[PDB]
Formats: C-alpha cells, structure tokens, sequence
C-alpha cells in the first residue's frame, strides 16, 4: 500500500541521513580523525546528508504520489540538486579510490602525495564539476537541447515533472556521473585487489614454508548494485524510445539514495578505527 | 579579555602554527630505521654510502630514511629500546661467519620479536660477512654441526635461489642460519610485523635499496591491514 | 677472600631482615580496618592538552600550579599554560629522544634529557630560549632529573649511577653510586634533603644530597622500579615497578607498609604521585589508563580512563588541585 | 628481596652428571620465565637452557641440546637442570637467572654483564 | 683487587643499614593516619571543592 511503501522511503531517508551524520560528527569532534582520508570521507558524508534532507523527502512525494507537488521552478531546482549531489557521492568514491590507490601501490610516498592541500582540491572538484555540469546543463535546458517536441510528448503524457534525458544528454550525464568514476573505482580496485592477493600469498607461503575479497566485494558490490542498474536503464531509454515503467525508474532512483545510505557504513563503520572511536563517544 | 591575555592567546596561536609548519617538514616523506646488532658485524658499514646515539640519513627515492645506531648504553638494552617503538622497521645485522655468538644473535632477535613494545616492528634481517661464511665453510676447520645439531637433519629449500657461483655447502649454511631466524620470525606473529632476510656483504652496494624496497613492502602491508584489504 | 666477606654480607642482611621482623608489629591494614572508606573519587579531563606530534614520554607541574613542561620524541618540550591551555613556550631539542624533563621550583629554568646522555638545562626566562647548559659526563641515559635548586640538579641515568650536578660550574659535584641495575626515577623531598630512586635491580635505595652515600636501601619489589615519589609528610615514598604493584615504603620503619596490585592488573607501573593529602596514590599502568589507590586502605578506589596509548607521565600539582597525565596518544589531560 | 642461591654441582669426570638446582625468593617464581645461562672462565656469558611461564615452552643452545635438559617445579620454588652425559667443554659458572619482566615471553636482557635478577652461580668443574 | 673491595664496600653499606633506629611499624602507620587526618580536608582530590574555588573549569 502507498503507506507502507511511504513507510520504507521514510525508513531509507532516516537511515541516511543518521549514518550520514553519525559520520560527519565523528570526524569533525575527535582530533585523531583529522586525516586527509577522513576529511574525503567526511565531504562525501556531507554529500549524502544534503542529499538526504533536500532531495530524498521530495522524490518521496514524486514517489509515493506519481504526481509533483511542487513548483514547477522548485522541480528544477530538485532536479539540479539531485543530480549534483549524486554525481558529487560518486565523485567522493573515486577520489577515495584513488586515495587508497596511492597509499597502496605508493605506501611511502603517500603522506607526501596525498596531503590537505590535495584532497581540498578533490573536495573542490567533487562539489563543483557537479555543480556546474548539472545546474548549467538543466537550468540553461541543454536536458533536450535538439530534441524537443518528443520531450514535449513525454512530459504531457504523464507524471507532474521528471528527469528528462536527451541521447547526448544521457550519454553525457552517464559518462560523466557514473561511467568515469566507476572506471576509475573498477581500476584502482582491481590493481589493490591484485596487490593484497599477491601480499596475502607471500605472507602463506612464507608461514608454510581473503578479507581483501570481502571488502573490495563489498564497496565494489554496493556502488555498483546501487548505481549501475539506473544508469544503463537511463542510458537506454533515449535509444529504445523511452519504454520503461515509471515504477522501474522509481525502484532504480532509491537504488542511487540506498548507495548513499549505505556509503557512510561502507566506508566508516566497515573499518576498526572508526568503530572503536565512536565507542568512545558512544 | 586583557591586553596580556590577548597577547598570551596570540602567541599560543603562533606557537601552535609554527609547531604544525615543523612537524609538516620533517614527518613528510621521513622514515626512522633502528640500527641493532654486534660489534663484529657490519654495525656501521651495513650502508657504506650516504654516512652517544649515532645517525646516519640516507634517500634511495626522494624517501628520507634515519637510521639511528645506539651504541653508547650499557650491555642492559631492556629500557632505552622502548623509545623505539614507532620506527618502520629494525635493521638487524648477525655476524653470520663466527657461530659462536650466533646462538645469542639469535637470542636477541627472538627478545626483540617477541617484546611487548616492539612487536609490531618489522625487521629487515641483513645475514652480513657471507663471503667470511664461504671461506670459512670451505675450509672446513669449524662445522656448524657442532653449534647447531639441527643441521644434520636439516634441508635446503626448494625455493631457494643459488648464486652464479656458489657452493651447495655454501648454500645450504646460508639458508639453514636464515631458516633459523625465520623459526623464531613464524613463531609468534601477529601479522603486524614480519621479517626481511636480505644476504648482504660489506662489499655490497644495494644494501640502501633493499631497506628502501623493504620498507616500502612493510608500510603497504601495514597500509592494507588499516584497510582491512588484509 | 670472597666467600669470607659474603658470609660476613649474609650475616649482616639476617640481621637487616630479623631487625624489621621484629618491628613488624602491625601492618597499616591491619591498623586501620576500622577507617571509614574514601569511596568513589571519580575525577573527569577538565583542560585536554593537545597539539604535541607525537609520543609523550615526560612532563613536570610547576611550583606554581599552573605551568606544566611536556617532552615528547617530536622534539619539543612545550610548556603548557593548564588554565588558559596557552604554550607560553616550545623549546626544541636538539636530540629527539627525549626521556625526561624537570621544572624549577622558582619556574627560571627548565631542563630535559634522554638517549643524547646529556642534561640539557633552558632558560625559560630569558632576556632576549637558548641551550643554558649542557651537562654531561654520565655514560648511560638519562631516566629522570629534578632541580633542588636554580643552580643544583640531580639527574637519574642509566648508567646505575645518579649524580649531583652544580649546573653553572659544569660537572658532578657529588655522584651517588650503589645500584647494580639502571635507575629509573628519582624523588626529591619535601624539605629536600634526601632523594630515593627506584632502579632496575627492584631496589629503591635513600641517599642524603650532602652526605654523598646510601642511607637505607628498600628491596620489596619484584621487577624493575619505573616511578617513585614521597609521601608528602616525608617520611615514606611509594615505587610502580614492572611487576604491577605500586608498594609503600616507611623510612623510619625502614621496610615495606603495604602492596597495592590485584589480580586484575598485569601491566606494569609507568608513572607514580602522591595527592596533596598523601591519601591517594595516583599511578599510571601501560594498560593505556591510570588507577587511583587509597595508600591507607590499600584499596583501588577510581580509575582515570580516557587515554589512547599508554601513560608514561603522571604528576600532581603541590597544592594538589589537578594531576595531569601524559601518555603515549600525544595528548595531555589535566584530571581534577 | 629477589634472591637466587644455586646448589649443586661440583667437580665430575667426562660424562658424568650433576644436577643443578638453585632456591628463588623474593617474586613469584610461577611467573616468570626462567633461564640457566653460564659463564667459562675466560669467555663471555653464554646463555645454557630455557624453559617456559609454564614450563612448556623450552629451548636449547645447540653446544647441549640433547644432554642438558631444564625442569620447573612451581610449589618448591626451585629450577632444575639436569645435565647428563658432559663434556670437558662444560665447565662453568652456572646462573639460573630469571628474566625481568613478569607475564611475558621475552627475556630481552639476561646475559649481560651486570644483570639484577641473576643468581650467585655454581662452579662445575669437568676433567 | 677490586672484587674485594666493592665487597667491603658492600659490607659497609649493609651495616650502615643495620645500625638504624627503626620505630615500630605501627608507629609508622599511627603517623601516617595522623598525617592523612590531618590534611584530610586540605586535599582538593579527597574532598572535591565547588566549581567557583575550582580554578580548573
Ligand atoms: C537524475 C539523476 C542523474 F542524471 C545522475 C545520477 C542520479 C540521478 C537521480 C535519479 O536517481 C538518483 N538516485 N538520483
């Protein structure tokens, strides 16, 4: 019933934005938090938190009710949000991607490589590239620039306001929010997935003389559950004449906001030093 | 809100950016090594270029290492080593020719491993004087056999890899003395530290890029324990 | 002509140990079991101190109660202002393996020490900080200092000898041997006019600072003493050794008091300090927190959890308003 | 006080053998591991034998593996090492020193020169 | 000889530690209770002062 499916987005968007700021407050009282892998994290958290408090509570209306409750202008507005923090979320995971990349395949170098002044610069990257690409294409309407009385079609035929993409608009937006980053997090997960194995081979061999599967399984698997579905959905609607069900966009949408919610378990409380600090605290 | 208490939060201020802009400069890119081992070992001549508590910093890749070598103290080391207990890893050098003193050389590693403070300290074994070995082994006079009974039973590893030139005695000494460290070195591991056997000479030039690929190997591992990737 | 003289020693030491035997008449438990408890003294971190880069391995209040001098292997030696958490100072050492650091009792003066063997003494009221003095001369490191005065220091070392130094004049006026393992700690008395010193043969022996030799000489622990302070009336002190055990020495009975260890604690003592009153005996054990005793009861009674890494440092202000721990996680925290 | 008074010993012809056992004070002697290092007389101190907390744990030098054998009895307070079949190599000084610290494993520094925790010795002369 | 003469060294500074006047271990304790009781309400950590005296805040 509409209720109880009320009930599970309001359960999502309370579980997001909890983990979301258990995160944030957590990296930003303890002083031994204060690396610059944290402070990634802790950007990336802030991500999924706005994301949470001004996007999810209005797809729940878009949701629950099929219809926009809105201002026509406010659904603009929701839109360029959405997009922005989403790809700004995926941003944040490459750029923690590559972080590990380098503490990994380059462990005494790293400090040295990977200081403040860097990861400023891909929190800047991260919140901006976002911000430009999404409100600049939505807002000056480059959605279905060259393509408009089919648009027109789609947004008279049903549903208060949607996300509508154009063929190079949706390759565009995929390859710039979820293709990209997601090469960039499949490349330098791979190469750490090789290192660990080769490491934790020498270490048995060495002894007689897998947890890296685990946890690359599970970042690797939740972005790519959360996101992937959604993105090739998207990416095929321009080329197969827009024929999927509203309801499917729907389930591919909460999708992207569950990867959001399960971001700040993933990469906070997966690993001990987070866990234990909060125990102090809590 | 006073003048002096002004002027006592500025200089707080200042000293506290001061101590960031020093700390910055000098833990970046750094890596401190504690020099251990005996007097007839190659103590001081383990890295022959780029030379109370002795120093010695030396880069391999624009990677600063220090390589402190305390050699002042008393004979009772179970104290002033504990400062030592946030160095990335321990150059230990065994004077491998003499057996004599190898049984303590041993003894000193198994106490270093096994130490509360510095057990999660890597160790960079560096079997020195291997040339004194061959001539010693091929002269014949002394048999490890006599100090170790262990070596009649024991065997060459399969994986072991022979020099150009080598004798197998040669061979099989050298890899039962570093077999006989690695015993103590998997004994008890926590996997926070493991130990690096490198055969180095006093002739030898690569002795700073084995510390250097060694450490680089100790701070990834360490790095992907962090991660949980192991 | 050996034998001769260690039966003459053994003879001697049964009559040390038959003599406190029969002055054991009873012990301070069993004295004062009918003392009312302290209860719970549950203390929480008032002031954190932080902003060392790295591990702390000695600090030392000042006489006023307010200044406390922090050394730490990041090569500093901050002197912290507890109530407005200022660094009036940040000296750097030129030897980063710092193991000890003292403050004068006037405050004109700071000193520290470690693996470099040398007394390193500051003018921390300078008219311009530079290298005051750098006295040398010990062969092992050095384990603790403390100032009797602006211009005499007695400095711990590792070399099983502590020596008297006249800090101007540059050299040890009178050098206190007599230990056959590394001394650890030192403590000046109140009136300051002898020291003991714990040492890492398990025995804490009593020199007078003018006399030049050993008065008494205390063998109750097990393992290496890492800490020792008075108790403030001056006539007892108390030792944290490596065994676990925080033990009450009286001089005047010139034998143990009482044990304070339990089956629970395994870690050994890194720093210990009497309270202002002398009723509480504040240790700090390598089990990354500090335990606080009642010397009467011998009883735990509180417990100082809250730090990272271990505890290395542990001292008490002399009017006994707040104890500030320093440990191995870089930070200091004043505990009132 | 930590008091370590050894007894046994004494002169024995090639292949003899003498037991040594020495009386503990002053700790609990169930908690730390112990060791039977020797001196020679014109050689440095050299450490003997081993035995673990529990006595489960026990090694060897390799000069005497075999013949030498360590054993612990926690209720007497006493270590004994029986030493069969010696060598005229045997003669020394012989310190059941324990190690310093309680609950662990590694006796970082037994062998010195001038150790605290070391007993008088015992005098084992092999002709 | 050395040996010898660290052992009378030995010898004297055992026998100074035997010819002290030692007061009886209750004594000894009667004293410390009496210092204790004494600085029993001097002592900031024994008896907890209010927050206003309380310069640590
Ligand atoms: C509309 C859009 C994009 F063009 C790119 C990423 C994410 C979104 C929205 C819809 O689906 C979710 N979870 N956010």
């Amino acid at each position: 019933v509409r209720a109880s499916l009320y009930s599970l987005m309001v359960l999502i968007i309370l579980t997001t934005l909890v983990g979301n700021l258990i995160v944030i407050v957590s990296i930003s009282h303890f002083k031994q938090l204060h690396t610059p892998t944290n402070w990634l994290i802790h950007s990336m958290a802030t991500v999924d938190f706005l994301l949470g408090c001004l996007v999810m509570p209005y797809s729940m209306v878009r949701s629950a009710e099929h219809c926009w409750y809105f201002g026509e202008v406010f659904c603009k507005i929701h839109t360029s949000t959405d997009i922005m923090l989403s790809s700004a979320s995926i941003f944040h995971l490459s750029f923690i991607s590559i972080d590990r990349y380098y503490a990994v395949c380059d462990p005494l170098r790293y400090k040295a490589k990977m200081n403040i002044l860097v990861i400023c610069v891909m929190i800047f990257i991260s919140w901006s590239v976002p911000a430009v690409f999404a409100f600049g294409m939505i807002f000056l309407e480059l959605n279905f620039k060259g393509a408009e009385e089919i648009y027109y079609k789609h947004v008279h035929c049903r549903g208060g306001c949607s996300v509508f993409f154009s063929k190079i608009s949706g390759v565009l937006t995929f390859m710039t929010s979820f293709y990209i980053p997601g090469s960039i997090m499949l490349c330098v997960y791979y190469r750490i997935y090789l290192i660990a194995k080769e490491q934790a081979r020498l270490i048995s061999d060495a002894n007689q003389k897998r947890k890296a599967v685990k946890t690359l399984g599970i970042v690797m698997g939740v972005f790519l559950i959360c996101w992937c579905p959604f993105f090739i959905c998207t990416v095929m609607d321009p080329f197969l004449h827009y024929i999927i069900p509203p309801t499917l966009n729907d389930v591919l949408i909460w999708f992207g906001y569950l990867n959001s919610t399960f971001n700040p378990m993933v990469y906070a409380f997966f690993y001990p030093w987070f866990r234990k600090a909060l125990k102090m605290m809590l | 809100v006073s003048a002096e208490d002004k002027a006592a939060a500025e200089r707080s201020k200042m000293i506290d950016k001061n101590l960031r802009e020093d700390g910055e400069k000098a833990a970046a890119a750094t890596h401190r090594l504690l020099l251990l081992g005996a007097d007839n070992s190659g103590k001081s001549t383990i890295v022959k270029q780029m030379r109370g508590i002795f120093e010695t910093k030396f880069q391999v890749d624009k990677v600063n290492f220090h390589m402190f070598d305390v050699g002042a103290q008393r004979d009772e080391r179970r104290k002033w080593i504990q400062c030592f207990n946030d160095v990335t890893a321990i150059i230990f050098v065994v004077d491998s020719s003499d057996y004599n003193r190898l049984q303590e050389a041993l003894n000193d590693f198994k106490s270093i491993w096994n130490n509360r403070w510095l057990r999660t300290i890597s160790v960079i074994l560096f079997l020195n004087k291997q040339d004194l070995l061959a001539e010693k082994v091929l002269a014949g006079k002394s048999k490890i056999e006599d100090y170790f009974p262990e070596f009649a039973r024991y065997t060459t590893p399969e994986d072991a890899t022979p020099e150009p030139g080598e004798d197998p005695r040669v061979t099989r000494a050298k890899y039962f003395i570093r077999d006989e460290f690695l015993r103590i070195s998997t004994a008890s591991g926590d996997g926070r530290h493991y130990c690096y056997p490198h055969f180095t000479c006093s002739v030898d030039t690569e002795n700073a890029r084995r510390i250097f690929n060694d450490c680089r190997d100790i701070i990834q591992r360490m790095h992907l324990r962090q991660y949980e990737l192991l | 002509e050996l034998d001769q003289l260690r039966q003459e020693a053994e003879q001697l030491k049964n009559q040390i140990r038959d003599a406190r035997k029969a002055c054991a008449d009873a012990t301070l438990s069993q004295i004062t079991n009918n003392i009312d408890p302290v209860g719970r003294i549950q203390m929480r971190t008032r002031r954190t101190l932080r902003g060392h880069l790295a591990k702390i391995y000695a600090m030392h209040w000042g006489t006023d109660s307010r200044l406390l001098v922090s050394a730490s292997q990041d090569g500093k030696l901050i002197i912290w202002d507890s109530y407005t958490t200022n660094k009036v100072h940040a000296i750097p050492l030129r030897s980063s393996w710092v193991m000890t650091c003292a403050y004068a009792p006037s405050g004109n003066y700071v000193a520290c020490g470690g693996l470099d063997n040398i007394c390193s003494i500051y003018n921390l009221k300078t008219r311009e900080v530079r290298v005051s003095r750098e006295l040398a001369g010990h062969t092992g490191y050095l384990s603790c200092c403390r100032f009797l005065d602006d211009n005499q220091i007695v400095t711990s070392s590792g070399d099983t000898t502590c020596a008297l130094w006249d800090i101007e004049t540059g050299q040890q006026t009178t050098t206190f041997t007599g230990h056959t393992g590394d001394v650890m700690s030192l403590s000046l008395a109140p009136d300051t006019r002898l020291f003991v010193s714990g040492a890492c043969d398990a025995s804490a022996k009593l020199w007078d600072v003018r006399e030049g030799m050993c008065r008494q000489t205390f063998t109750g622990h097990e393992s290496d003493i890492n800490a020792i302070c008075f108790f403030p009336n001056g006539n007892a002190f108390a030792t944290g050794s490596d065994d676990a055990t925080c033990r009450l020495f009286d001089l005047r009975a010139d034998q143990e008091l009482m044990t304070y260890s339990h089956d629970n604690i395994i870690c050994g003592i890194t720093s210990v300090s009497f309270s202002k009153s002398g009723r509480l005996l504040l240790a700090g054990y390598d089990d990354f927190n500090c335990n606080v005793w009642d010397a009467l009861k011998a009883d735990r009674a509180g417990v100082l959890a809250g730090h990272d890494n271990r505890v290395s440092c542990l001292g008490v202000t002399d009017d006994g308003m707040a104890v500030a721990t320093g440990s191995w996680d870089s930070f200091l925290k004043i505990w009132n | 006080q930590v008091q370590l008074q050894e007894s046994g010993g004494g002169l024995v012809q090639p292949g003899g053998s003498l037991r040594l056992s020495c009386a503990a004070s002053g700790f609990t002697f169930s908690n730390y591991k112990m060791n039977w290092v020797r001196q020679a007389p014109g050689k440095g101190l050299e450490w003997v034998s081993d035995i673990s907390q529990s006595g489960a744990s026990i090694s060897y030098t390799g000069s005497v593996k075999g013949r030498f054998t360590i054993s612990r009895d926690n209720a007497k307070n006493t270590l004994y090492l029986q030493m069969n079949s010696l060598k005229p190599e045997d003669t020394a000084v012989y310190y059941c020193a324990r190690c310093p610290a309680p609950f662990t494993r590694d006796c970082f520094d037994v062998t010195s020169t001038t150790y605290a925790y070391r007993g008088q010795g015992t005098q084992v002369t092999v002709s | 000889t050395a040996s010898i003469a660290q052992a009378r060294k030995l010898v004297e500074q055992l026998k100074m530690e035997a010819n002290i006047d030692r007061i009886k271990v209750s004594k000894a304790a009667a004293d410390l209770m009496a210092y204790c009781e004494a600085h029993a309400k001097e002592d900031p950590l024994l008896t907890p002062v209010p927050a206003s005296e309380n310069p640590f805040r």
